[PDB]
């Protein structure tokens, strides 16, 4: 969840948000190790409810999401049912355990490529046309991230809109991202520049990843 | 002394307006088939099986024309090459469907079958299937029969499925075409245009179009 004044200028301005609950689990092995956890349930309830509390005025905000990275675990079923139930003005989505799981009213992949199929074991990318048109899918997607704008990027990004524009299904998606995370720094001189992971001493560390 | 006189236009042209040659005639065969008077005017056949195609119901529905009798039997057996695997016999006189009774003219014979080789453009195992029409004392009155292809063709969750799996279509479209005859088929031209396409990997074709 974002400073509260952010969702009043998406109001003001005129931007659709997706307004997500602060819950990552990237990091365990498997991802869903928490999530599944019904232990760990009323923390993860507490950042789920405590939004919707909080933000749910909000016209900006059209869509709901569950969190990040945090697999599919059987925690998100029980808050996502709790949303569809006291909010049904918005739909709920959640990328975590394969993009198309019962805990997310829409296939939010993230790096699903346009033609191009990606058959991960348990969790596979399918090309985003022919995701739409698995048997018995029917729900819009729109890919949750898409067009990793690190450094000299964005090649084919010309690909993903022609697909967009064809396919009804096909309804857009969210640029990861916007703006890259490097911190100032000073030399002798007193001169700044902008650095990265690793500048400050930190390790381990993931260098340049975060721009 | 037949006479037969053929047009080469009537309404009927106006439902045949498919791209291929205009032609007319008598250009499939004439043949004369001799029935008894109490005969086997219809009969249906079909295959349905279990979650695994590891048991198999096959239901013969029959019907005759002519003389109706208590005596009158009719029997289906299925056959595996000299084998029969199956068989049923059964008075005539269907299931009551409604108010006023059912089909007296009418029988159905069930036969169970287990593990049944099943049918398919990759092996096309077939079994045969004798339906009889005879006296509950052991005359046959006539006999008809054909091949049966243990197959099941669904629709499921978007995907056609033949026994459970699903298809691939490798068809192609054929016309009854020959370059000399015009539209007549033959049997060593039909050979030919099979063997050709099985060869080259085609497993479907269409009538097209009719
Ligand atoms: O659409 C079609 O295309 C073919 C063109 O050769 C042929 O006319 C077929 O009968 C017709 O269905
Ligand atoms: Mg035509
Ligand atoms: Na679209
Ligand atoms: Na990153």
């Amino acid at each position: 969840p974002n400073h509260p004044l952010w969702y009043t200028l998406c109001d003001r301005y005129g931007l659709y948000v997706v307004d997500e609950a602060n819950i990552e689990t990237h990091g365990m092995v498997p991802m869903n190790r928490l999530t599944d956890d019904p232990r760990w349930l009323p923390a993860m309830s507490e950042r789920v409810t405590r939004m919707v509390q909080r933000d749910r005025n909000h016209p900006s905000v059209i869509i709901w999401s569950l969190g990040n990275e945090s697999g599919h675990g059987a925690n998100h079923d029980a808050l996502y049912r709790w949303i569809k139930s006291v909010d049904p003005s918005r739909p709920v989505q959640y990328e975590g355990g394969g993009a198309d799981t019962t805990a997310t009213d829409i296939i939010c992949p993230m790096y699903a490529r346009v033609d191009e199929d990606q058959p991960f074991p348990a969790v596979p990318k399918w090309s985003i046309k022919k995701w739409l048109s698995l048997p018995g899918e029917t729900r819009p997607l729109i890919l949750c991230e898409y067009a990793h704008a690190m450094g000299n990027s964005l090649g084919g990004f010309a690909k993903y809109w022609q697909a967009f524009r064809q396919y009804p299904r096909l309804q857009g998606g969210f640029v990861w991202d916007w703006v890259d995370q490097s911190l100032i720094k000073y030399d002798e001189n007193g001169n700044p520049w902008s650095a990265y992971g690793g500048d400050f001493g930190d390790t381990p560390n993931d260098a340049q990843f975060c721009m | 002394r037949l006479a037969v006189m053929v047009l080469r236009w009537s309404d009927g042209s106006y439902l045949e307006d498919q791209d291929m040659w205009r032609m007319s005639g008598i250009f499939r065969d004439v043949s004369l088939l001799h029935k008894p008077t109490t005969q086997i005017s219809d009969f249906h056949v079909a295959t349905r099986f279990n979650d695994d195609f590891s048991r198999a119901v096959l239901e013969a529905e029959v019907q005759m024309c002519g003389e109706l009798r208590d005596y009158l039997r009719v029997t289906v057996s299925l056959w595996q090459g000299e084998t029969q695997v199956a068989s049923g016999t059964a008075p005539f006189g269907g299931e009551i469907i409604d108010e006023r009774g059912g089909y007296a003219d009418r029988v159905t014979l069930r036969l169970n079958v287990e593990n049944p080789k099943l049918w398919s453009a990759e092996i096309p195992n077939l079994y045969r299937a004798v339906v009889e029409l005879h006296t509950a004392d052991g005359t046959l009155i006539e006999a008809e029969a054909c091949d049966v292809g243990f197959r099941e063709v669904r629709i499921e969750n978007g995907l056609l499925l033949l026994n459970g799996k699903p298809l691939l279509i490798r068809g192609v479209n054929r016309h009854e075409h020959h370059p000399l005859h015009g539209q007549v088929m033959d049997e060593q031209t039909m050979v030919q245009d099979i063997l050709l396409m099985k060869q080259n990997n085609f497993n479907a074709v269409r009538c097209s179009h009719y």
